[PDB]
């Protein structure tokens, strides 16, 4: 501070980002290459958020495209954040009281709470005087933060996925505010004898972000259109038949009764929700119909299909055979056994899991959906409760015609509820590849635990003790990941588990096939 | 808590 | 007062089977 | 399809192919190095074969030379498929009956399929289009598929001697076409006073194809000129005194017999064939003369010579006491002693052994002796089942005088048979280096399953199960082979395996005999 | 079955 | 019905030894 300046001494030492102008350079680079070759359109700029002279937490890049509509400019921005290893932020304190004694816990500050309403502000106020329109109406598309621990040197393909993804995020977000025809199943009939077909698959490594960032995923549910005529010509030659794609995995709850029905509930986690990848166009109404083909998940019990035990290896973390360890004989069933089959895996999961699921989602207020996913967040509850539900209700109406009173009451029906968990965003390498921080799970820590049940006990506790604070929780989470997967874990955000109404997903369902939808499979 | 954040819906 | 369990997931549960065209 | 005509969104995403212009260009610039130094001729041409707008399964780059025949124009092309990895192709789907139950199988397309019939005459189409000769005709040379997980930015070096193999190709087929001098054995005298000499070898380190395919060979078989006259000058300089090479190994079938006849019957497994370095001429009766070279491996029972044990080190993947589990006695022969030696080696070999083996061809239509793969596949069994033997009769009269009638008849005597297997083609990489797929045999499963009969058993009907179908033993030997060698394995192709005439084999040798053909060996 | 392919001799 | 072996690969077999001037 003024030490410097009381001094004076000759030559100067730090106070400078470098992780922000080699990325604005790079993003220049690629824009006029991409320019170049007829793949976008001179419409666009790239800004620089710098923090110093900002005074925030992170420097950040936007991607600003402009319009008019009717005489009124209207601003699109996609903010990216861009942390920093080199520096530290000042960490968060809490105190918590334990008898007669106080102590003080040093927590850890994410990307989320660095994205507050006041940067927001900031940053429309620095596009808006950069730009020459101060009163301009600014209109967010959903921020992506750019990991760190990635060189930029050589990941010239992740960077340019992610701004074509950001234009044509700025282009729907516009498009939107501008009003078009809402997208509604009416117009998939194609009226040429064709049907649509959803498969089911199962999964082992895990799937990929647009900036490599894995995401597990054992079941995987996708929508294709089927145009098998007579004749067909085009052997072995296909037209991207293919619409959606949902992301899911399965986890195991113990509710708590002490010691006819089974002890363990089965809960369905979805994790990523997308189009397919030609489609180049993300609206609301495409988001319901995506989110439509997780419920056709059990159909015949697929859900259960990554249980049963593979032939030939066994990797010993997902092993089913650890749920045994509670039952009435304390020691573990023995799979990889000549006797072993499904003729009695069957009896196992009719006499210790529930037959019926239950449907989670893992909201993400900084992922890819972060405009739905943030919505839903509101829907869930808080100031804005009814607006958001009347916002989805009228949504579901423009998708296939209207008339959805017939089949839910959002006045007297919550849609979305919040069970207060928060989940740590993270990836370990394994020693093949990089992996998902999300493998650890209840099965997981029960197979790494074999008898002692009071650490998994304490370890279940550490999830969704209501008692407990969750700084305490948050700290008893990352100490677990560090005794059981390793040394390598490295997180990168924050996301939260809801838990979807189970009359929601049935009358959705129900008012989508009786709109004229059909979808046959095995 | 219930921390919310901007929505371009409203 | 120790955890025993999550006592509030089992009002939430699919009653139906998932209804396709076959 | 019509989604992104009905948004059109700004900005564009996939919808190409990136390994087919970067192949191109590389072809082009190593074409012209090549011609700058003096080493081929500008009357080729090099085209690119796109599957987005021919729409086909996979995209190509032919090699098309043309010349003239009585005022006809006739054109050659060796058409180089060009496999990605980052499209998958839609599966092909059969269904099996198990008493009340039905199901699907996934099954998987290879290379081979997608050249089909359709193909070659849309790719002669669009060569005939290009060239601006549409009535001119077009005669194959052979394809040869470009493997999958190949860099071609550090290649460069494969890619000039394949392009250097597929001009020859292309003038070999020309000049066949046009009408030359047949390659005769009378030529070959010499009149010099020189003999020809045969040298066998034992080998233990794979051979390796012109793209750095591995290829199995345990036996290899040589022909060379012999020119040491008395006063030979030119000490430890040889010119080029090699002539042909085949690569051969041994496997073990047991015979359906209850328990003075051995068990196990010794089958030869014939992998390639292929002239010397130094010639660059390929003609049909060259092949003959140097498959005439496997019948000479018996001549001191050298097909037995990789069976001993070596002295030293012991894989245990080839070893020869794990025959003795199924023997009187239940237990394995144990090597590696002191006690052993030859001595019993050859007892043990005369008393579980058969004297006579089996010689046997691993047919495969896309190698690189594809035009006399599929004619002998033809000749197999088919259609143009006459044709074929017409064929080869006369190629065999014409190499070496005439008068073949004498020592076979074609008429009523079958050349090849097919013995209903199909062999997958891949490769492992060991911890050393990369090895190939078809090192697990009969004896490394039985090394593999120590004492274990039934499971071994079940891996033997798993390849010639006639009753099964294809599809599943394709699908168990898939599962084995994962279960053995390791998760390293890529396949990259499909191959037919053939048993040749027992007098077919004998009739050519004396045939090549009498007709002046003096070798002399060990 | 009996796939067959294209063959230069006939 | 379960495999046994290959009872067609015995018909084929070689009678001779193969004939070299040495």
């Amino acid at each position: 501070g003024g030490i410097n300046s009381q001094f004076t001494r000759s030559g100067n030492v730090q106070g400078g980002d470098a992780r922000a102008s080699e990325a604005l350079t790079v993003f220049t680079r690629l824009k006029e290459q991409a320019v170049a070759q007829q793949d976008l359109a001179d419409d666009f700029s790239i800004l620089r958020f710098d923090r110093d002279q900002h005074q925030v937490g992170w420097s950040s890049l936007v991607i600003a495209k402009q319009i008019s509509l009717n005489g009124q400019p209207v601003i699109a921005v996609r903010p990216l954040i861009l942390p920093n290893n080199s520096i530290e932020l000042p960490k968060r304190k809490t105190n918590i009281v334990n008898g007669m004694q106080t102590d003080v816990i040093e927590s850890d500050i994410d990307v989320g709470t660095v994205f507050s309403a006041q940067y927001f502000n900031r940053l429309s106020t620095y596009v808006q005087n950069t730009l020459g329109k101060p009163g301009a109406k600014v209109v967010l598309a959903g921020p992506f933060p750019i990991p760190a621990d990635l060189v930029l040197k050589d990941s010239e393909l992740q960077l340019r996925n992610l701004l074509i993804k950001s234009v044509n995020a700025c282009d729907d977000i516009l498009a939107l505010h501008s009003g078009e025809r809402p997208f509604t199943i009416a117009g998939l009939k194609g009226q040429q004898g064709e049907t649509l077909a959803a498969k089911v698959d199962i999964r082992t490594q895990p799937l990929h972000d647009t900036v490599g960032n894995p995401i597990r995923a054992d079941i995987v549910v996708t929508t294709q259109r089927v145009r098998r005529n007579g004749q067909q010509e085009n052997e072995f030659y296909e037209t991207d038949v293919k619409l959606n794609q949902v992301a899911m995995f399965t986890n195991l709850e113990r509710t708590p009764q002490a010691q006819t029905p089974a002890p363990w509930v089965a809960s369905v986690v979805i994790t990523d929700v997308r189009n397919a990848d030609g489609i180049q166009a993300n609206t609301p109404e495409m988001y319901w119909f995506a989110l439509s083909n997780a419920f056709r998940s059990t159909h015949g019990h697929a859900w259960a299909r990554p249980f049963l035990p593979m032939t030939g290896v066994a990797k010993d973390m997902k092993d089913i055979g650890a749920l045994g360890w509670m039952s009435a004989l304390r020691n573990r069933i023995d799979t990889k056994a000549a006797n072993f089959d499904d003729a009695q895996f069957g009896q196992l999961m009719l006499s210790q899991v529930q037959p019926n699921p239950v449907f989670q989602i893992d909201l993400n207020r900084m992922g890819e959906t972060a405009q739905m996913d943030s919505l839903q967040l509101d829907a869930a509850g808080g100031p804005n409760a009814q607006k958001a539900a009347a916002t989805i209700i009228r949504q579901i109406n423009n998708l296939g015609g209207g008339g959805f009173e017939r089949f839910f009451d959002h006045t007297t029906q919550p849609i979305l509820e919040r069970t207060g968990q928060v989940i740590d965003l993270g990836n370990w390498f394994d020693g093949d590849e990089k992996r998902d921080r999300r493998d650890l799970d209840n099965l997981a820590a029960l197979n790494a635990a074999e008898g002692n049940e009071n650490e998994f006990w304490g370890f279940y506790g550490a999830q969704l003790n209501p008692n407990l604070h969750p700084d305490l929780r948050n700290r008893q989470s990352r100490n677990y990941d560090r005794q059981y997967l390793g040394s390598t874990v490295t997180y990168t955000g924050k996301a939260e588990r809801c838990t979807y109404n189970a009359k929601f997903i049935e009358a959705l369902d129900r008012y989508l096939a009786e709109a004229g939808l059909q979808i046959t499979m095995d | 808590q219930y921390q919310t954040g901007p929505s371009s819906f409203y | 007062q120790r955890f025993m369990g999550n006592s509030v997931i089992g009002n939430n549960m699919v009653s139906g089977q998932a209804q396709v065209h076959s």
